[PDB]
RNA sequence: UGGCCGAUGGGCCCCACAGGGUUACUGACGUCAGCCAAACUCCGAAUGCCGGUAAGUCCAAGAGUGCGGCAGUGAGACGGCG
RNA sequence: AGUUUAACUGGGGCGGUUGCCUCCUAAAAUGUAACGGAGGCGCCCAAAGGUUCCCUCAACCUGGACGGCAAUCAGGUGUUGAGUGUAAGUGCACAAGGGAGCUUGACUGCGAGACGGACAUGUCGAGCAGGGACGAAAGUCGGGACUAGUGAUCCGGCACCUCU
RNA sequence: GUUACGGCGGUCCAUAGCGGCAGGGAAACGCCCGGUCCCAUCCCGAACCCGGAAGCUAAGCCUGCCAGCGCCGAUGAUACUACCCAUCCGGGUGGAAAAGUAGGACACCGCCGAACAC
């Protein structure tokens, strides 16, 4: 399987473990596409960050 | 004017008032009470005056409760002196209140009297109160 | 003064070896105690100074 | 008007220092309680000050028995 | 009509005996290598037992109910010094020879001392 | 805080060494129930922290730890949370 | 004549404090301020140390008389509600609680590794060599149940040495 | 193999404790008989220790029964809270108590050693 993630607000001001959840998913930019495997870690990870990303089923 | 005999110490810090009142919610004992609605303080002088109101106009009959007591104290310290140096003195005991309390329960024969009498300790209280039966 | 300053000497050695404090109001007698102190390489009692 | 309070302690900055399942090496330090809050185990020392700690190389476990609560240290299988 | 108003004295001492033993118990670690020998004495016998605490199983252990050892007629302290010889042959015979001893929660002397005699001079040394 | 027997206020109208607050008191204990506590806890979390494993950002963050040259700063404010 | 005459401070001054120990504030790792809330320390101890052994209360009903509400008691529910050198917290009946016997480990030189420390320091610690202590032995013994009872550097005094 | 037996043991040690009731002496267990010799009473053979088994299982112990009390404990809800929110004002997802309630419940099990049977 795969995930699309995309982040739709920007990390400013948000709580730190916040901030570097996101930069373990590996978006730099708002609005950034990128492509990850459907685990439970990253799952729990998008489930975390659910407020500022939406997320694309593909696959 | 109620207030305990003796503590552990003489002062005691700010409260925290959040939270739903658990404790005595349900009138038990008499057969009607008030309860009151939003969290606040109530001082001595307030329970004192509230409990002349209903005793002296209800007379003869029945026979009252309190179901809540002030025990924490408060202090205020004494105008022109700059705030610091230490804690102030105690002038007065509070006992603390929150949704849905009741504070005075009674035992007399009519609804009526009952009623009016209640409603004079809600207009001599500092808080909004209200009227409560036994049944479920 | 409350608790005196008491040295205690082997006899052969008769080195400085053991320091302790006492209340010499309660105990006017002198302090005996067997103890050990390395050079003569055995056990020995310590008097008082 | 004044004072008569305003002094205080240390912090000896006490409380278990090796949690559960760790990897401790002999002579470690387990515990810094002030009363025996645990109680030594196989592989533990009862310390001159109520302290604890291994006296070999393992994991440490605690574990409840009899109703209290004791450390005690699991030595790790050598690779 | 029975209204008890007190303590009893029995009761007490047989919790006092297991109190006491629970002292030695506490330090002793007997693997199977120094298993722990335990001693326990009645008012007509005397029982040893030789475990390893890791198992809480036993390994040897003999009492004056059997049957051959009942044979003699003297008294306690030759009954302990022969099951003690038994304990320290029946020992050997498994291939254990270092071991500990425990006081049992009983003083010592008398039948006890006799017991670890027995067991000391019969080879078992402890 | 309000109730219950309450002998015995652990005690009183005559003190008999013997009947009643024959008298409204006190009534201890306990028991029925209803609150309260930062220095009470027979209970007890979401969090936070430390330890182990695994995936991911791994054309590198420019991630960590140690050592070495370099100065700043040790006058904080506000807002949300306790 | 050369100089000294503190800081903290809800402006200064007068008051009070200045180090150490216990608890709370402290947001369930540590830590975490305030002239915030509350209390103590500048010791005691040849035993109140070590070890071996014995044993465990207080609460409880009754009183040959003093003697009583309480002095000592035993019968026979008895689970710390009594207590544990000096405050509080943490612990403590498997005792850290008493008694006795003996006796000095309140040893000597080291110290695997750790804890805490900005730093100087401060804390814990299995094992190794001599000797000793208690216990037949097993083992325990490097000060007190722990946490306060403290002072850097210089200058000087005193003893021993196979230093110059 | 059974046992209405004794020691040692276990266990996030009370579902395992307490209370009342009934029953056990073949062996073992207790109580028990007496203190020359061991040993002890801060006096006492009360404790311990020692010699013996005349007696009895009342006490204690054990087992069985009783829900009087302790005790464990749902689902559900409520309190609580991580994160996010909307111009305060409380909701969205995640986590989920305490107490109370139906109920459960008068321990289970290991190794050896004793009496009946093989
Ligand atoms: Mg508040
Ligand atoms: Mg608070
Ligand atoms: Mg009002
Ligand atoms: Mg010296
Ligand atoms: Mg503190
Ligand atoms: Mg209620
Ligand atoms: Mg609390
Ligand atoms: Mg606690
Ligand atoms: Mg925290
Ligand atoms: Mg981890
Ligand atoms: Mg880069
Ligand atoms: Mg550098
Ligand atoms: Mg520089
Ligand atoms: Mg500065
Ligand atoms: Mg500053
Ligand atoms: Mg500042
Ligand atoms: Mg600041
Ligand atoms: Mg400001
Ligand atoms: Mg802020
Ligand atoms: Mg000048
Ligand atoms: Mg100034
Ligand atoms: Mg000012
Ligand atoms: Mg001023
Ligand atoms: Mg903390
Ligand atoms: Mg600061
Ligand atoms: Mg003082
Ligand atoms: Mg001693
Ligand atoms: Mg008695
Ligand atoms: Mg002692
Ligand atoms: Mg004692
Ligand atoms: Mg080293
Ligand atoms: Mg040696
Ligand atoms: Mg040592
Ligand atoms: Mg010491
Ligand atoms: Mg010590
Ligand atoms: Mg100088
Ligand atoms: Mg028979
Ligand atoms: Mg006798
Ligand atoms: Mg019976
Ligand atoms: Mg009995
Ligand atoms: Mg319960
Ligand atoms: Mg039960
Ligand atoms: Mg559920
Ligand atoms: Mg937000
Ligand atoms: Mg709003
Ligand atoms: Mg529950
Ligand atoms: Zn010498």
């Amino acid at each position: 399987a795969e995930l699309k993630i995309t982040q739709v607000r920007s990390t400013i001001g948000a709580r730190w473990k916040q901030r570097e959840s996101l930069r373990t998913l590996g978006l730099k930019k708002i609005r950034q596409s990128v492509v990850r495997e459907d685990n439970a870690q990253t799952r729990g990870l998008i489930n975390t960050v659910h407020h500022l990303v939406e997320v694309e089923e593909v696959g | 004017m109620l207030i305990p005999r003796k503590v552990k110490h003489r002062k005691q810090h700010h409260p925290e008032q959040r939270g739903i009142a658990s404790g005595g919610t349900s009138v038990s004992f008499g057969d009607y009470g008030i309860q009151a609605l939003e969290h606040a303080y109530i001082t001595n002088r307030q329970i004192e005056s509230a409990r002349i109101a209903i005793n002296r106009h209800i007379k003869r009959g029945g026979k009252v409760w309190i179901n809540i007591f002030p025990d924490r104290p408060l202090t205020k310290k004494p105008a022109e002196t700059r705030m610091g140096s230490g804690k102030g003195s105690p002038e007065w005991w509070v006992a603390n209140v929150k949704p849905g309390r009741v504070l005075f329960e009674l035992s007399y024969p009519d609804e009526k009297t009952a009623r009016d009498a209640l409603t004079r300790a809600i207009h001599k209280l500092p808080i909004k109160a209200r009227i409560v039966t036994r049944e479920e | 003064d409350v608790r005196p300053k008491i040295t205690l000497a082997c006899e052969v050695c008769k080195h400085r070896n053991y320091i302790t404090k006492k209340n010499r109001r309660n105990d006017p007698d002198r302090l005996e105690i067997k103890k050990f102190c390395p050079n003569c390489g055995t056990h020995q009692p310590h008097k008082e100074s | 008007s004044s004072s008569r309070n305003g002094r205080d302690s240390a912090a000896q900055r006490l409380g278990v220092k090796r949690f559960g399942g760790q990897v401790v090496k002999a002579g470690e330090i387990l515990v810094r309680q002030r009363g025996t809050h645990f109680h030594p185990g196989v592989n533990v020392g009862r310390g001159g000050d109520d302290t604890l700690f291994a006296l070999a190389p393992g994991a440490v476990e605690f574990g409840a028995k009899r109703g209290r609560k004791t450390v005690n240290i699991v030595p790790v299988a050598r690779p | 009509a029975h209204k008890p108003v007190g303590q009893n004295i029995s009761e007490v001492r047989r919790n006092a005996r297991l109190r006491r033993h629970a002292r030695l118990r506490k330090k002793v670690a007997g693997t199977a290598e120094v298993p722990r020998l335990v001693v326990n004495r009645s008012a007509r016998h005397i029982h040893v037992q030789l475990v390893n605490d890791l198992n809480g199983t036993t390994l040897a252990a003999a009492s004056s109910i059997e049957a051959d050892v009942r044979a003699i007629d003297g008294d306690k302290k030759a009954h302990s010094v022969r099951v003690g010889q038994l304990i320290a042959e029946r020992a050997k015979a498994a291939g254990v020879e270092t071991v500990v001893f425990d006081r049992g929660g009983y003083t010592y002397g008398g039948r006890i001392a006799a017991l670890a005699d027995a067991a000391r001079e019969a080879g078992l040394k402890f």
